[PDB]
């Protein structure tokens, strides 16, 4: 038989910067909200779930200095947490 | 140590990962075992472009993004300087991978110039705007047209501006 | 002196459902989103932070009937968690 | 009891409040002292209409999320069938309110029929669109246009459908 099923569900969008706001990228370093994601990941992927992991990323942003960029967590539709549980 | 296969990602012990299978009930998505999986990820990143000025330092992010989700357990495919419509036909045929089927996740990660309206193709300019929407993305690994990832967490990463804003507003302390 | 601040930061929006997809409600009952959120508020905001909540609420609606729908998290730019911390 | 100022809604306990303030490090929104706090939240519900069909029932969500966030400790205002122009107007008054000044935070709930593209107000019609978008909402409560609410959790709830699909795709089991 057939059953129903959601077209939209368990996604997680994470962007570099609010809605209408710049992005910032070094020549050398590479963009900032890649280099702060990888970080965390590496930190946090054991321990944090990937929706409370972007929120770190976030709080690491929270003081704006000269290349201020908050970057945004979009159209979620997680129902459950993701946990990466790195080296299983 | 970061010789391993998840480098410098920190590991989740045993205890660790039983604590949280504890901690929270059947509110956890569900891992498929190891030996079997085949995780897949894309990157799609621009870099060089027509009328717009070059992404330098995009190698970096290339690196860091692939090596770190290779260290997650992705097969990771990678590709670079797309028009929208590259980027379409190439997410159209990551959508239909086999793959995905013996998955258990996904990752997206999109990286070049961006505006309001969405991600910036290699031909992109004002004249002639190559513009690829996130509704697009959204829509292309939806259970409509990427049943496989059913039930299945799909993250979207995109490295992009969003408009010309400096995103900042002055107060008085 | 003057400093900066981000444009937009500390905002959560929680929609009804996805992006070009129904919402549902009953001409007694209420809507049944609004319902639903406010059994988990009650129930949750305890202890839970608001954004977990909003997880839940989603994984309430996880199983399609003949009126599916899945609640949305948008645009999200909280930097630490929001706890409600009710009685206090 | 439910017959308390917060009603239904189960009570965190002081030891559950100091387990959450252990548990997260400083990664909690700061919570304002509950004698001298002026919370604020404001209800828009659209129920009658010039051209779209009554949306019955919507007494018991007005109802109900008032009761909620009273319990929860905000002073909440309902506002009732007001065109786009008028909800704009009344969310810039509300972000104009002096008691965001001593406020931690605020609740935003907008009740209507709702389109792709955003809110129905009383007199939508395909003809004459009158629509409220979401963008224009966060624009408004902003740290530009709100900048009382700087640093502070703004809590957006939008019950409207946004678009006409079912939302569902069918798979074989
Ligand atoms: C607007 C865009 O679409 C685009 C997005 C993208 O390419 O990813 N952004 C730009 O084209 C452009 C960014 C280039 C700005 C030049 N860079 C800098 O001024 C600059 C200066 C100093 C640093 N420092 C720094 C420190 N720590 C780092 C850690 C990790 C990685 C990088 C780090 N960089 C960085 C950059 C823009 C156009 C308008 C505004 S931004
Ligand atoms: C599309 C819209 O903009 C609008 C959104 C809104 O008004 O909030 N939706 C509609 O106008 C419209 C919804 C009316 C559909 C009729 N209702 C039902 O068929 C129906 C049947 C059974 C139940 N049962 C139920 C069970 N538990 C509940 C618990 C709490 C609250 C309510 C509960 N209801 C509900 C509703 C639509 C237009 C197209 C599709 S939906």
């Amino acid at each position: 038989a057939i059953k129903k099923a959601h077209i939209e569900k368990d996604f997680i969008a994470f962007c570099s910067s609010t809605p209408d706001n710049v992005s910032w990228r070094h020549p050398t370093m590479g963009s900032v909200f890649i280099g702060r994601l990888i970080e965390h990941m590496q930190e946090y992927a054991c321990s944090c779930d990937v929706e409370e992991i972007f929120r770190k990323v976030r709080f690491s942003f929270e003081q704006p200095d000269g290349r201020a960029q908050m970057p945004t967590t979009e159209r979620v539709t997680l129902t459950r947490c993701f946990y990466l549980f790195p080296g299983h | 140590t970061s010789s391993g296969s998840e480098g410098n990602v920190k590991l989740c012990s045993l205890e660790e990962a039983q604590r949280i299978w504890k901690q929270k009930s059947a509110e956890i998505y569900p891992i498929m075992d190891k030996s079997s999986r085949t995780r897949l990820a894309l990157i799609i990143c621009n870099e060089e472009f027509d009328s717009i000025p070059r992404r330098t330092g995009a190698e970096v992010d290339i690196t860091g993004m692939t090596m770190l989700l290779q260290n997650l357990g992705y097969s990771v495919d990678v590709k670079k300087n797309l028009t929208a419509s590259d980027m379409t036909t190439e997410l159209e045929a990551f959508a239909h991978r086999p793959e995905h089927k013996t998955s258990d996740s996904t990752f997206l990660v999109f990286m070049s110039h961006g505006i309001r309206e969405g991600i910036c193709g290699k031909k992109h300019s004002e004249q002639v705007p190559d513009i690829l929407q996130l509704n697009a993305i959204f829509n292309m690994l939806n259970t409509k047209n990427c049943p496989s990832l059913k039930d299945k967490p799909k993250v979207i990463i995109i490295q992009a501006c969003r408009g010309d804003s400096p995103g900042v507003v002055w107060f008085k302390d």
